[PDB]
């Protein structure tokens, strides 16, 4: 019933590449199906980017538009897992304004690292049964306190400092208000009232949901794990206060002093033992936008040990480097084409048509005869792929209006003549030629 | 009253309970097969369990895709986010041309979130801290509690209050005739200003007298509030609580769109679905229509590849009045619709038609009775001839024109003479373009 | 370890330069007519405010009657600089939580005979969901504006 | 309070500076100086 | 005798758009001259302009250099009148610096719809004659003088503050919104001009004021749309009403202003006057703005568009693609074409007797024949300049209307287009590139 | 002494009582036809009356385009505004292109503003506050030639308060702008202390009180930009005014449209007087299309400039156009707009005579023998060549123990410094080299 942020998107079947643990593609496994030869070579690189043991490592995705190309790149992203810092840019993305396009590079390499940390302190977690302030008349001013905790085992006085006072008193806590204080740092947080002081109270000073009152032992130990990249430790350290710019987006090139000083602190966070420096991936999908500016950024900035690993996608022919008339293979330059290794994938047989189609299906709940599948795979060879992957929505959602249970061929024959195959709509703008403009 | 737009008329698609469409029905007429497609998109966007599958509304200039697409809004509803752009909006000078298609992206999904508001308010009458019967060992004397007392139009009635409020009632400049209210979630007393009762008492005095509420003192509501997910991108990436140097000087600085990080979108993310979860907020998911999709750079249409197949994304509408353009931002690259191929491939094309001489005569009558004309059919058909003869939008232009000559001339609709007047005073793209021909070297 | 404070010697400026060659100094005289020119004169906004000739008559200053600022409020906010810019900020992120709360409950009958629009009346930026008075009045969206 | 001009319904508005009468428009100050 | 700042241009002469009743155009008058074609168009344009009822229409006055179209649309926009927008722009000054095509268009756009409010005021307005305070809480008493009344107000306590912070003193004029309380000094009485004798840089001497002392009064107001999406843009947004320091206002802030607009004409708080956007030279827009224009045509709260265009079938900018008047195809069709037709003989001499009648110039018929030739033969906007130069060899020369001999004088001095190409072609090779 | 410049002989147009020119006069030769046509433009900006009207000044390099321009700015003297800019300057980073002629523009209109100049000087004898607070402040000041007593208002006070000045302190007060400035201690009291941090003054050998009747000089756009954006306000004695650095702004239409109608409001009182002046819009084939587009509106508009454009440029490309070849580097449309003066190559003899001009101007005598040489050489090459040789020709003379050119010093000078057309053989024989 509910429908949460992320729904059915294009890729959204795709849960891993389905490799065995020998390595070896299987048919159809984890969403993903067909193109053996791609699925191998990214199991590899997968295996290569988790091993950790080398930076400054490219790999090219290459083959027809509709071959699985950022389907492996989007495959891969799950089998790496969500611990493991995997960054999407369309190569569009770097042409920022606020800062140049090698610092949109420097940027998503750096965000692609990941410094892992884990957090652990001693917290105190309790109902709150009193809080005692004491004030001076005027004096020199300093307040002084205790604070009385109680868990649904255990109970304790505090005498409180002159830190913690002005904490408590910020953030407005109360009798009967369970907190949680951050034994190591005086930072109080609140889960609610516990339910007990329904019977006396006043006008209401504040209003919520009820908490139950905290179990077991008063003092307990937490533990955070931080997944902290290092284009965000930069921005932490490029200014004082500098905070809000990890979400705002606000500092453009960031000083290299500041980058220089960051590789040599997070070295020292490993041989410290203090973080876990955990390599990552940037995918750069549609690279061919680069300018020959960017590539050669490319040559350079892939050859320090805080590279992350590389992933790239194309479709593009013997085409122009874009920024110049210098044609090239992928639209990329031999500079950097010569310092990759290139995964080329495989347009799709009946069979692996058909068994996409077929794995979408049952993504996107629908259910469609025999008949139905054998029809729309003819359409999904005849036109592209992702055109047959769209009359799926479409013909179920037109079975659905006849209230239907099962999609059949005459739904898809039906949405095949309202929606049309670019390969159609271009031939009936050549009958009303006149009438569009700017031929 | 309102003023008449040039899609005021369109109420809907018209469409049949069997989804096929009605010959004129809801504003619209004709376009059959893409208005019983747009039928389709409705339930596509209404069930929503997809992201980022995308249409482009394909066809010449004057044939209705505009129409179509905001026929889809009406279909849909104030309920759900329909977010209009040209594909012109994207080159901003303070943002880069793919962040503005992502900040368009994210106005496209909306939050329906849902809370209480509780206060109380009224004129305070009296202030009265209250002692306990005797102090605590060692002490003077003790407040149990502040007893405030006020007073609405309904009633006055005394509030209890923790011993603290009178330590923000003297932060405040809090005396008895002020209106005030304390947001009952929080505790915080904030003053309006002296009740509107005591206006009269001196000839001048230097506040504005705040007129007395009405209603109990303890108000009530659920409320339901509709942000989008772009809302909560901006309150987050420019804070407005302002008691902060950097709140301050953040608001005295000229204000700017700024390059939103893909680590806001995610923690964006993952707190939405927390109250999704919890059932405290709906989701929407709706439109993002983007009409003259032409105008969008490679840079652009290369960044919607992503866009697109991202599992957040909203459901897009793209409209064309294109051939087969160059794509801006390339040289000599040649393709259908202004699009490069493999966006192109990504989208389900609607081919959208012209209309016959019968079908622009319905349209017309369908103008005129919703710009408030009367037309008569001699009138009316020979409108149509010119529509036959020019488009579809001149056409229909010569309406209002020929509403004001007719009611110049003292006549209360449009007969054959006044058509044919202002089609001589005023020419079309057709009839223009041989006159500046014809006059080729004197422009 | 703490960073290399370097200090240079001061610039150094003649007392030359200092008496006769600052322009806000030798053209003081001249400063003070592109200021009794001004049309943000507290006389001249009072003037084209409410003296105006015409039934109907656009005037700048107009806005003035529908944000909170006086004439004179707005001449010391344009001729007294940075300052007296911060100190009206300041008073208006107070004033906005006074506005809201009527904004947001005041609903019933009308402002006066259901016409005329009151002072205040283009604040309009209190009524998004998540401005800073709503937000911290209704608890929920403060979470979200984290 | 009421304008002292006896014939006149409005408000007290402000006071005559001369006879110290409370007193709302010009025509009851024009009156009131007078009737003095 | 005094010099205004608003003096003779080129189409100072034009008060008006010559319409009889019945929207015939009259053959000369309110400074137009012929044209009756392009006139019925812009009388009928016009009236649709007043009445308000529709939205997005747009006119394209299209003909060659010189025909008027410019003259047409400053025409209708004296006819017009105040009281109703006519926001003026050349095509080029959209490029800003500081914010997109988009943007300078928009505000362009909302820059011409008048929203007109009523508003309810009392304001205290005279001279302070002197202040009472006591010293126990303080109750003071304040009189304000006019040229018509001497009163005392008892005051309250915070404006005995405002008052003792506003450092208020005998013979200041004073004003005090009494809704709001807020003081503001408007200067020091001119009857009070010596009461010192060195004074301080922002005081100012006034008159003191006159009539009633409180006056109560509703007043109306017209805030151009533009202005509430600027106040809303940030806090102290007004301040960029008149720095120009705003641009990319929020497309959410746009639409919240649509809305409460909309909420207020159906409240009949406030009514949405829509005025005019003329573009001059409307060929340099961009097409990435002018597929801007192609939506912004459907608001209903898009001005009516005029625009003046002086282009053949021509390359639109930033494209390869000719079509006519250098506008796409897709906008053409929503714009209604007027169409300027060249000025006979007898046209030509009616406006030259026109420019020579503002200009305040005699000139002998026989001159007016010469240089309507000249006018004719040349361009019109050149023989409209060649009347002024005229004058002032004729006033050197001690005459008092304008011979012939002085209309060849002045041609022989200055050149028109055509002629000084052939000196250039003569010379060719002195001139730097081709 | 002043320095001698590339026009500093330049004086007037030189023209007779008649209005036609004197073959040499002021400072100028030659050139007769538009000199005559200058004394046109001259008369035209002295009757005030017209508003926009535009002239072109075009022809070959070096033949006096400039030096008429700078001879029209001679003849109406530092009473009219006269503002230079090149075609060039448009191309600001911090505003559009199309402000930047709008801010130009708004430079050549002033306002001449008359005020007594009343200043008060001396040794403060004592400072006396007498309201209960402060009504004004008694200040005494002593000079050599006697004693006075001012009555100031407190805004004077507490400048005197910021200043820090104390009884004995010699202070200077201006009484118009009220501005205040110590200028030490008296050195009456230089020996209060043996050493103390004050710098000490004798007590002044002027009058207490001077007065002139000053005439000052202001224009539209000091008033636009010292009215668009929130001032300093404060005398620097502030620390906000560190964070926000200024920039050049979009002044909007909207803030230029009160300034208009408050200068109105003041020429109206006689406060002040218009000058309508000269924009010198020099080198004019470097605009860009859409700067001389707006043109098209700048030169109609009811209140702009005079102003004079500049080219030299044959049938070159329109900057901006990237195709289309137009005269004078200026689109043909706004050529139609331009009452435009020719320019023409002198004969050897005229050159000669600018030879003489400058040598007795840039403080050299020169032999007949070597004028002669200089005559050639110009016919050799350019008139710009022969007037850079007289310099370096009176330098080697002067080093040479000589009191005038020979042609020996011009022959040498000749042979050392090439000109652009001997030089540009050079480069065309060692082309490979380069
Ligand atoms: N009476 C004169 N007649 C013509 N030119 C003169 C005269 N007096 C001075 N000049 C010369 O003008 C020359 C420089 O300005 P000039 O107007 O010739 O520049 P330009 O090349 O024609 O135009 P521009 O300033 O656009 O480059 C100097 O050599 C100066 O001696
Ligand atoms: N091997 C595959 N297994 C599953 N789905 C695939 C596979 N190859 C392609 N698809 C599907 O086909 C569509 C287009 O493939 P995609 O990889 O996204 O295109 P491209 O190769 O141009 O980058 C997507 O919906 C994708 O999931
Ligand atoms: N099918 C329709 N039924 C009724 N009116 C229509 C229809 N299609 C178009 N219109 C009218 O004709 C106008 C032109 O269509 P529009 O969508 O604006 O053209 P375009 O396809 O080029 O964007 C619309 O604004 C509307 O007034
Ligand atoms: N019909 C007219 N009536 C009065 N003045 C006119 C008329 N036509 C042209 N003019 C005058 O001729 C000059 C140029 O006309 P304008 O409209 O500005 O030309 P254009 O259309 O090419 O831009 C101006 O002085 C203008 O007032």
């Amino acid at each position: 019933d509910v429908t949460r942020i992320e729904r059915i998107g294009a890729h959204s079947h795709i849960r891993g590449l389905g490799l065995d643990d020998a390595l070896e593609p299987r048919q159809a496994s984890q969403g993903m199906v067909g193109q053996l030869a791609a699925r191998r070579a990214a199991g590899v690189v997968l295996e290569m980017i988790r091993e950790g043991k080398i930076a400054g490592r490219a790999v090219l995705i290459a083959g027809q538009p509709g071959t699985g190309k950022t389907a492996i790149a989007m495959g891969m992203a799950q089998a790496l897992g969500p611990d493991t810092p995997f960054t999407a840019i369309a190569g569009s993305e770097i042409f920022s304004l606020e800062m140049s396009k090698t610092e949109a590079l420097t940027q998503a390499f750096r965000r692609s690292i990941g410094v892992r940390i884990k957090e652990e302190t001693e917290i105190i977690e309790g109902e709150v049964v009193e809080i005692q302030i004491d004030r001076p008349a005027t004096g020199t001013g300093s307040k002084v306190g205790k604070l009385t905790l109680k868990t649904t085992e255990m109970e304790t006085i505090y005498d409180l400092g002159t830190k913690m006072i002005e904490s408590l008193t910020k953030d407005k806590v109360q009798a009967g208000d369970v907190i949680t204080i951050d034994k190591a740092t005086g930072k109080i947080s609140k889960l609610g009232r516990s339910f007990t002081r329904a019977r006396d109270y006043d006008a209401m000073g504040s209003q919520t949901k009820f908490v139950q009152c905290p179990d077991g032992e008063l003092q307990k130990r937490k533990e955070v794990v931080h997944t902290v990249s290092l284009h965000e430790i930069d921005v932490i350290n490029s200014r004082t206060q500098g905070f809000l710019a990890l979400f705002s987006g606000d500092t453009g090139e960031i000083k290299s002093e500041v980058r220089e000083q960051i590789n040599a602190k997070v070295a020292e966070w490993r041989e410290e033992g203090k973080a876990e420096i955990i390599p990552g991936v940037l995918f750069i999908d549609e690279v061919h936008m680069l300018d020959i500016e960017s590539f050669s950024f490319l040559n350079r900035a892939l050859e320090s040990d805080m590279a992350p690993v590389l992933i790239m996608a194309t479709n593009r022919g013997i085409t122009r480097i874009r920024g110049t008339s210098y044609q090239s293979p992928h639209g990329i330059p031999i500079d950097l084409l010569d310092r990759l290794l290139i995964v080329s994938t495989t347009p799709y047989s009946e069979k692996d048509t058909k068994q996409i189609l077929r794995i979408r299906c049952e993504e996107e709940d629908v259910e469609m005869s025999e008949d139905a599948y054998t029809v729309l795979t003819r359409i999904g060879l005849e036109t592209s792929l992702r055109y047959a992957i769209q009359l799926i929505t479409a013909a179920s959602l037109v079975c659905r209006k006849r209230k239907g249970t099962e999609v059949q061929v005459d739904d898809i024959k039906r949405v095949y003549s309202l929606f049309l195959d670019e390969s159609r709509s271009t031939q009936y703008m050549k009958e009303y030629q006149d009438a569009f403009l700017f031929n | 009253t309102q003023r008449i737009a040039s899609h005021s008329h369109v109420k809907g698609l018209g469409l049949d309970e069997s989804g096929l469409a009605k010959q004129a029905a809801s504003g619209l007429v004709g376009q059959e097969n893409a208005r019983e497609a747009c039928g389709v998109i409705v339930e596509l966007i209404k069930s929503k369990k997809m992201a980022g599958r995308a249409v482009l509304l394909a066809g010449p200039p004057g044939t209705g895709k505009t129409a179509l697409a905001l026929a889809i809004a009406q279909e849909l509803g104030s309920k759900v986010p329909f977010c209009p752009m040209v594909g012109s909006e994207v080159y901003s000078t303070e943002i880069k041309k793919t962040e503005v298609l992502m900040e368009n992206f994210r106005r496209a999904i909306g939050l329906r979130i849902k809370e209480t508001k509780e206060v109380y308010e009224g004129e305070v009458t009296e202030l009265t801290p209250c002692e306990t019967e005797n102090p605590m060992g060692g002490y003077g004397k003790t407040i149990s509690h502040v007893i405030i007392g006020l007073k609405t139009a309904k009633g006055t009635k005394q509030l209890k209050l923790d011993p603290s409020i009178f330590e923000s009632l003297q932060k405040e400049r809090v005396e008895a005739g002020d209106v005030i209210y304390i947001e009952a979630n929080s505790g915080a007393v904030k003053r309006q200003g002296r009740c509107d009762t005591y206006a009269t008492e001196f000839d001048l005095e230097a506040e504005e007298y705040v007129p007395l509420p009405k209603g109990d003192v303890h108000k009530k509501k659920e409320i339901i509030q509709d942000v989008t997910l772009h809302d909560l991108d901006v309150a987050n990436a420019r804070p407005q609580g302002g008691q902060d140097i950097l709140s301050m000087m953040g608001q005295l600085m000229k204000p700017k769109k700024t390059e939103i990080t893909d680590k806001l979108r995610g923690e964006i993310n993952k707190v939405v679905n927390k109250y999704i979860d919890q059932g405290i907020a709906e989701l929407v998911p709706g439109v993002l229509f983007v009409d003259e999709v032409h105008m969008l750079d490679i840079e652009c249409f290369t960044y919607l590849h992503r866009a697109l197949e991202s599992s957040i994304a909203p459901i897009v509408i793209f409209a064309s009045n294109r051939g087969n353009c160059v794509i801006r931002g390339t040289e000599d690259i040649t393709s259908p619709h202004g699009i490069p191929l493999d966006l192109l491939d990504r989208v389900m094309i609607i081919r959208t038609m012209l209309y016959t001489p019968q079908e622009m005569k319905q349209i017309i009558k369908i103008r005129a009775q919703t710009e408030g004309i009367n037309i008569s059919e001699e009138a009316l058909n020979h409108l149509g001839e010119i529509g036959t003869k020019t488009t579809l939008r001149y056409s229909v232009q010569l309406l209002t024109p020929a509403n004001l000559l007719a009611k110049i001339n003292g006549k209360d609709s449009i007969e054959k003479e006044h058509v044919e007047e202002i089609s001589e005073l005023f020419y079309d793209a057709k009839s223009s373009a041989k006159i500046l021909a014809d006059q080729q070297d004197k422009y | 370890w703490s960073p290399f404070h370097i200090s240079l010697k001061p610039y150094h400026i003649s007392k030359f330069i200092y008496r006769h060659g600052q322009i806000r100094v030798f053209n003081h005289s001249r400063d003070r007519w592109l200021r009794v020119l001004s049309p943000f004169a507290p006389d001249y906004i009072q003037r084209s405010l409410f003296h105006r000739k015409g039934i109907n008559e656009e005037s700048c200053f107009s806005f003035l009657r529908f944000i909170d600022i006086s004439p004179a409020e707005m001449a010391n906010l344009m001729l007294q600089g940075l300052l007296a810019r911060w100190l009206a900020l300041f008073l208006s992120l107070k004033a906005s939580y006074r506005l809201h709360q009527l904004r947001s409950w005041g609903a019933p009958e009308g402002e006066s005979h259901q016409r005329y629009l009151r002072n205040k009346d283009f604040l309009l930026g209190v009524n998004f969901p998540l401005s800073f008075p709503n937000l911290c009045s209704c608890p929920l969206l403060k979470s979200l504006v984290f | 309070p009421r304008c002292s001009v006896p014939g006149c319904p409005h408000p007290r508005r402000y006071a005559c500076s001369r006879t110290g009468q409370a007193l709302c428009s010009l025509q009851c100050y024009r009156i009131n100086l007078q009737m003095r």
